[PDB]
């Protein structure tokens, strides 16, 4: 079990999941704010 | 439709093939032919009831070849009617 | 004799190793002192023969790897069938396939890419496809999304099953040597078992399901009320209505009067005007005869019984005067070194892929295939690319065998010995032939272009000037067009329509095939192809023959297969390993394939493809300027390369706009490749050194010591990027142009 | 060992271990150089026993209903060929005391219980007589060999009185009847696939009219 944990902590899979989460966040932001060119908050 | 062209051809080809096997005129299971001559019989280890050592393989291979040669010599039926 | 001997449970399914990378390599398992470790890890993963010294373990490993590959292929097929089921317009396409664009991929409306889901007709929106599945799914009478759905499910099942089988056969029940090394029974089966029975069962599926439903659809019916397949075999009366003979059970076959079945098994030839495709009766007769042929072939070699040959008993007999002892012992070489088999099989597979690419376009098997232009074009060029890659791989692995596992003391041969004994003569004569062909096939183009730009057209190489006639090709075409007259009475027309005799097949105002004439331009392009092929053969054959030892370096083999050089000594010894020979030959194979596919595109769009008028006048897609503008490189720029690159470059703001974008990135990478191909290492090493200093100044110097890529990896990344750029460029060009105009 | 179409790879492992070895195996499957899982000779004897027994029961049962219907008193409500009973939808069906599909999965679960327990016994012999089973525990130990379980649950009347010879007879009888029932079942099914009228009616036919000889026709129809 702990072996599969140390394997999961190997940079490829960690990086893939991290990048997937980041891309999901970005595409969701783009969905909720289409075309988002300026900073119309301040 | 028995005894006609197909029947007589198939039976004579298969029976002559089996005789060539059993009498020493075919390179069957326990006979391997060289470049030329054939009579180089050597054993495989397939003892069966046949008095000349004919397993259930050569008695099937010779049959297959006889049926093939029969079908081939008959389906060149360009002189006995293209439809039978 | 031969038995079922295997072994039990060598390696346990324990995750102990997954957390320790490079367990296989002793050095790799120690730890990454630098950054080149993580390159070297991937670089030698699949290198099985450098992990042991006995063939049993590597044979087990490749047996499992084949299962992995098959699992991936099954998963891909499942994905394809699914996307056809749940995301296509396949039913609307079946309604009328004349002017409805096959689309099988939609895109999510998130980031403005809705335009990607362009207009494809039939009340659908989706990225148009060119894979050509739809002609197949109409040949096999799928005609219902339920069928695609259940087929995808079954494919997923088979994929998981194969993955299991893999795991089990490596871990639990590992095969032994006397099983693997036993090739007699393997040949016996694969000849008789796999291929033959395969074609036989397919002939079954065609004569009992496809043929009737396809004939009904050709008669013209909404596939909704078309009778289901199983309802064509359960109740006989339907097929009875179709084919009188077919209502006679099995008497006319067994009783040797086969001519009764003449209706659905025949030898018509030609194409079928209703769809331009092949007469499915013909293809059924083909598959069935091929099945019988493979079955009768499979019974060659003695396996356990007393009949049959032995692959050792066949070679040693052949021994001619000049060569001497003949092929004696070769059986041992091709049974004791995997790389040899990999090379042989890769070569034959590449050649077969190429010949499939060729035979496809000239004899469209599927229905409504020779009228979906982009599909035909894309299929042909894809098969060509795959064949080229397979051939290069064959040469590379042949070289690897030559280096490592060749040895005269025990793996002796007297044929290969002679071959190697006079390598210099072979390479010299091939080199001279390469020079000769290069001159007399490219300098001709140069002369023609120059004498054009100098206002002397009547001193050109064409039909209207000093004339070169491909007489042998026209001779063969005449023979093939007059052969169905006497030599092959059982046929009806020529074997294909591309032979120089007959009429044209056109469906839906568009033409599919017609006679093909050969002009001097064809002579020149054929000689260009011959030259480029000869040069690629020169490169790769020189690499293989000189992988052991050259007259420059005496003991090259000892230095190993893949090493960068032998230092700058003796005037410089860069790129002497066979690996670098393959690195070189890759570019030339790319060039050969590129010019071949360009020639194909131009010839088709200038002499075959196009539209047909109501009266019957043909106006080809490009106007038929081949025989007058393929004979000048400046022409190739003007008439073909520049002109037919319009549709990709105006493609912005339309459905095809994606094909536009790649047309730049393809070029870009293409650039990028040079950065790796031209530079060296020491420069980058010093630059990395200064960067490491700049970081270390901030207490950021990573323990994974940075290192500029090793030389061989630099060349590898360069050649990969270059091939990617070139192939992606031609891909975008082709798709955009053909799918826009056609 | 009445030799009928033997070979040498047969005699490599068929040394007479199975009750009544006749010596008939051209192919030579269970050669013990590497013992293939489920190709074990023990497993082979087990398989022939089990298959032949199932075939005996099936050849009795599939033919029972319609046959009995002939001059008997099982009603014509089930006067239907076994291959038309409903197991073959392209032939016939019937309205039962449940629906078709759930019935099938239910009987599958029951047979699965039985055969899973039997297999677990096969791996570890006798090991069923340990766990709680709501009774039945003091019977399922068997007679040692999973081939032959014995036990008053499966030995009610009491045979092989004080003997192994009587067991050898009874048992040869077992193998012979299993093989004969296998042949009869396969033949009934082949007639059914090619004749299309039903076995017992085929007897009704072949009692009087000799001229039938339907190998001459070879008519292949549903
Ligand atoms: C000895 C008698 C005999 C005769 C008169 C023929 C005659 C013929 N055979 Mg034939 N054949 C024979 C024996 C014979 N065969 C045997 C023994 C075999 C192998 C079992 C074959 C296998 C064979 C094939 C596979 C084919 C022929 C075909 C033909 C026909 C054309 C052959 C050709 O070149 O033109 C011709 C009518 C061809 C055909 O289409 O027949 C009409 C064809 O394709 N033959
Ligand atoms: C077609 C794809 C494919 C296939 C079938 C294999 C097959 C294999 N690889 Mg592999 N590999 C591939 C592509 C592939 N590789 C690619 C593209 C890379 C990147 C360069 C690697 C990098 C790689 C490394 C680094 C290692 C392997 C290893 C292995 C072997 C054991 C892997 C295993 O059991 O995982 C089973 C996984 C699952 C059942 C599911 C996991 C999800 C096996 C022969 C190992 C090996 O051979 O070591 C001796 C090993 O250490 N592979
Ligand atoms: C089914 C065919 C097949 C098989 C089984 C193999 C198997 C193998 N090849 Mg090979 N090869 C093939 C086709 C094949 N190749 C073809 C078609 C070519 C020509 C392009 C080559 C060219 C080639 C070279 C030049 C070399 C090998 C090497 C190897 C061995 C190590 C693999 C490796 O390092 O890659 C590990 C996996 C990767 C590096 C992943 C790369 C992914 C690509 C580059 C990204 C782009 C894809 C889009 C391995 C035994 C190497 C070897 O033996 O080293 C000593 C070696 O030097 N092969
Ligand atoms: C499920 C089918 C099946 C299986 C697995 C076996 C299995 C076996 N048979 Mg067998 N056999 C079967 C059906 C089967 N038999 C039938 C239907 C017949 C009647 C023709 C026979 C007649 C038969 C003979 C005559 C012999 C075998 C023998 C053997 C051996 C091996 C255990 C050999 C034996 O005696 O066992 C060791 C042997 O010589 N079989
Ligand atoms: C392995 C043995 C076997 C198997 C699988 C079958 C299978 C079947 N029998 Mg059956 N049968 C057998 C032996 C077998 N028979 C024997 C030996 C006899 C003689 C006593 C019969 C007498 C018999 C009759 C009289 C009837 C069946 C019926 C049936 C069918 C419905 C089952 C049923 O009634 O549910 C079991 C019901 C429960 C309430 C429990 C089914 C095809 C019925 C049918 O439709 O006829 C084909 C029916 O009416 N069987
Ligand atoms: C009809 C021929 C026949 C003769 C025997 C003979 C025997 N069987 Mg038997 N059996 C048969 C058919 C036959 N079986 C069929 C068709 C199924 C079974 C299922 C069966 C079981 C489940 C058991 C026997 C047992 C026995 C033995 C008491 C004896 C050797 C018993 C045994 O093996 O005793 C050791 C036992 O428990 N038989
Ligand atoms: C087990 C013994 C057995 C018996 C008594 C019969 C008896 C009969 N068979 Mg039969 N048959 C058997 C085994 C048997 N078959 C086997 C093992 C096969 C498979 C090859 C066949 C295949 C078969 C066919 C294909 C046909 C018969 C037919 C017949 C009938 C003539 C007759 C009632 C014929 C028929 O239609 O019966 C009504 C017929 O055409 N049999
Ligand atoms: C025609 O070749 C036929 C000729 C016949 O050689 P042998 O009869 O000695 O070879 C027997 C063959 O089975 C090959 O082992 O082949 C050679 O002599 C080898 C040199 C070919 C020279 C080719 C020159 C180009
Ligand atoms: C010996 C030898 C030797 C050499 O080496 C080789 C060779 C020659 C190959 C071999 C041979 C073999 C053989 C012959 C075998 C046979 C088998 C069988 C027949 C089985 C069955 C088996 C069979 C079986 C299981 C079956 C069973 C059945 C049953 C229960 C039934 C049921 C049913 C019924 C009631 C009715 C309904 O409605 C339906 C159903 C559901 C249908
Ligand atoms: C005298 C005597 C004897 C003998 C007898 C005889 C003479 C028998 C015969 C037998 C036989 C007579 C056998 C046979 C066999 C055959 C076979 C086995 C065949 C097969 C065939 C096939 C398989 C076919 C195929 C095909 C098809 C299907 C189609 C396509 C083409 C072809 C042709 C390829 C005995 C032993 C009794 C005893 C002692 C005395
Ligand atoms: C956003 C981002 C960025 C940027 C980026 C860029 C700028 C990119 C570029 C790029 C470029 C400038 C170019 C590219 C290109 C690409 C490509 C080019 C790809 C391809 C792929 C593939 C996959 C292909 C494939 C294929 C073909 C088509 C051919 C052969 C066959 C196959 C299928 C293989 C930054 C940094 C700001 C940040 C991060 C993120």
């Amino acid at each position: 079990m702990r072996d599969i944990k140390t394997y999961l902590s190997v940079a490829p899979v960690l990086s893939t999941l991290w990048f997937g989460a980041l891309a999901g966040l970005l595409i969701e932001i783009n969905r909720l704010f289409p075309d988002a060119l300026s900073f119309p908050f301040f | 439709y028995i005894g006609s062209s197909t029947n007589l051809i198939m039976v004579t080809t298969t029976t002559l093939m089996l005789f060539a096997g059993r009498f020493g005129l075919a390179p069957s299971a326990n006979r391997k032919a060289t470049a030329g001559l054939k009579l180089e019989a050597r054993e495989s280890g397939l003892q069966t009831g046949d008095p000349a050592g004919f397993t259930l393989a050569d008695t099937l291979a010779c049959g297959a070849v006889g049926h093939i040669m029969g079908v081939g010599i008959v389906l060149g039926l360009k002189n006995t009617g293209v439809l039978d | 004799e031969v038995k079922i001997v295997v072994d039990r449970d060598p390696v346990k399914t324990s995750f102990e190793e997954w957390a320790r990378p490079g367990h296989f390599s002793r050095t790799l398992a120690k730890g990454p002192d630098t950054t080149t470790w993580i390159w070297n890890l991937h670089a030698d993963a699949h290198d099985f023969d450098s992990h042991t010294g006995d063939l049993e373990e590597i044979s087990r490993k490749v047996f499992s790897a084949h299962f992995g590959q098959l699992s991936i292929i099954f998963l891909w097929l499942s994905g394809m069938y699914f996307h056809g089921a749940r995301f296509s317009n396949y039913e609307a396409w079946l309604s009328d396939p004349t002017h409805i664009g096959p689309s099988a991929q939609v895109v999510w409306p998130i980031v403005g890419q809705e335009i990607l889901n362009g207009d494809v007709g039939g009340g659908f929106r989706g990225i148009q496809i060119t894979s050509g599945f739809f002609q197949l799914w109409r040949a096999s009478g799928i005609t219902s999304e339920l069928q695609l759905y259940c087929t995808a499910i079954g494919a997923l099942v088979f994929a998981a099953l194969m993955l299991f089988a893999g795991w089990f056969h490596y871990h639990k029940a590992a095969p032994k040597l006397a099983w693997f090394q036993d090739v007699e029974s393997m040949l016996n089966h694969h000849l008789a078992g796999l291929l033959g029975l395969g074609s036989l069962s397919w002939a079954g599926h065609q004569i009992h399901v496809s043929l009737p439903i396809n004939q009904f659809l050709d008669a013209g019916v909404d596939p909704k009320e078309i009778p289901l397949p199983h309802e064509f075999i359960l109740n006989r009366d339907l097929l009875a209505q179709l084919y009188p003979s077919f209502a006679e059970g099995a008497t006319p076959f067994f009783t040797l009067n086969w001519s009764k079945y003449a209706e659905f098994l025949t030898f018509r030839g030609g194409l079928d005007p209703v769809t331009g495709g092949l007469w499915l009766t013909d293809i059924a007769h083909h598959h069935l005869a091929i099945a019988i042929l493979f079955l009768i072939a499979g019974h060659m070699y003695r396996t356990n019984w007393g009949i049959g040959h032995g692959l050792k008993d066949i070679l040693e007999a052949h021994k001619g005067p000049f060569t001497g002892q003949g092929h004696k012992g070769l059986y041992e070489i091709l049974t004791t070194s995997w790389h040899a088999q990999l090379s042989l099989n890769l070569a034959m597979l590449g050649s077969t892929t190429i010949v499939v690419a060729h035979h496809m376009y000239s004899m469209p098997p599927y229905p409504y295939l020779a009228t979906d232009y982009g599909t035909q074009l894309s299929l042909f060029t894809h098969h060509m690319w795959i064949g080229g890659f397979l051939i290069v791989g064959a040469a590379a692995h042949a070289a690897i065998f030559m280096v490592r596992d060749y040895d005269p003391t025990t793996r002796y041969n007297d044929l290969l010995d002679r071959v190697l004994r006079h390598r210099d003569a072979i390479i010299s004569h091939l080199n001279w032939v390469c020079i000769f062909l290069g001159f007399h096939s490219f300098g001709l183009y140069i002369h023609n272009d120059t004498m054009s730009a100098l206002g002397r057209p009547q001193d050109m190489f064409s039909d209207t000037a000093i004339q070169l006639q491909p007489i042998f090709a026209q001779w063969v075409q005449n023979i093939h067009a007059t052969a169905p007259g006497v030599t092959a009475p059982g046929a009806t027309t020529s074997t294909s329509l591309t032979w120089g005799g007959g009429e044209l097949v056109a469906v839906g105002g568009k033409v599919a095939l017609l006679p093909i004439p050969l002009g001097t331009a064809d002579f020149l392009v054929h000689h260009i192809h011959a030259f480029t092929i000869h040069v690629t053969v020169l490169i790769l054959l020189k690499g293989v023959l000189f992988a052991r030892s050259s007259r420059l370096i005496p003991d090259k083999a000892n230095l190993g297969f893949r090493f960068p050089c032998d230092g700058p000594g003796r005037g410089g010894t860069c790129q002497v390993s066979a690996w670098d020979h393959v690195f070189l030959g890759l570019f030339w194979m790319y060039n050969a394939i590129s010019v071949v596919i360009f020639h194909f595109s131009w010839k088709m769009q200038s002499d075959v493809w196009g539209t047909i008028s109501d009266q019957g006048v043909v106006t080809h897609i490009t106007g038929g300027n081949f025989a007058q503008s393929s004979i000048t490189i400046n022409g190739w720029l003007r008439d073909f390369l520049w002109a037919q690159a319009s549709q990709v470059i105006q493609s912005y703001g339309s459905s095809l706009s994606a094909y536009g974008l790649f047309f730049l990135g393809a070029h870009f990478v293409w650039a990028f490749s040079l950065m790796f191909l031209f530079s060296g290492r020491g420069y980058w090493q010093e630059l990395i050194e200064s960067i490491v200093w700049a970081h270390n100044k901030l207490k950021v110097a990573p323990a994974t010591q940075p290192r500029a890529l090793s030389i061989i990896q630099g060349r590898a990344v360069g050649v990969t990027h270059y091939l990617l750029g070139g192939i992606a460029t031609t891909w975008a060009f082709f798709l955009a142009r053909i799918i826009a105009v056609g | 060992r009445q030799l009928w179409f033997a070979s040498k790879q047969s005699l490599t492992y068929l040394d007479g271990t199975l009750p009544g070895d006749f010596g008939f195996d051209p192919l030579g499957l269970s050669d013990p150089e590497g013992t293939g899982g489920f190709i074990e000779p023990r497993w082979l004897a087990y398989g022939e026993i089990f298959n032949g027994r199932t075939a005996m029961m099936g050849v009795v049962g599939m033919i029972a209903p319609e046959a009995l219907g002939k001059v008997g008193l099982v009603p014509p409500e089930t006067a239907i060929p076994w291959f038309q009973a409903g197991a073959i939808p392209p032939a016939g069906t019937y309205q039962y005391w449940a629906d078709p599909y759930t019935l099938f999965v239910f009987e599958m679960a029951l047979i699965g219980f039985a055969e899973h327990r039997r297999l677990q016994d096969w791996y570890n012999p006798g090991s069923m007589g340990k766990q709680y089973f709501l009774g039945l525990e003091k019977y399922l130990g068997g007679s040692g060999d999973p081939a032959y379980p014995g036990g008053p649950i499966f030995n009610p009347l009491g045979f092989g009185t004080k003997s192994e010879k009587e067991m050898k007879e009874l048992k040869l009888k077992e193998i012979k009847n299993g093989r004969l029932a296998m042949l009869a079942f396969l033949g009934m099914s082949l007639q059914a696939i090619f004749t299309g009228v039903g076995p017992f009616q085929n007897l009704l036919d072949h009692l009087s009219d000799p001229v039938n000889n339907n190998i001459l026709t070879s008519l292949k129809f549903h």
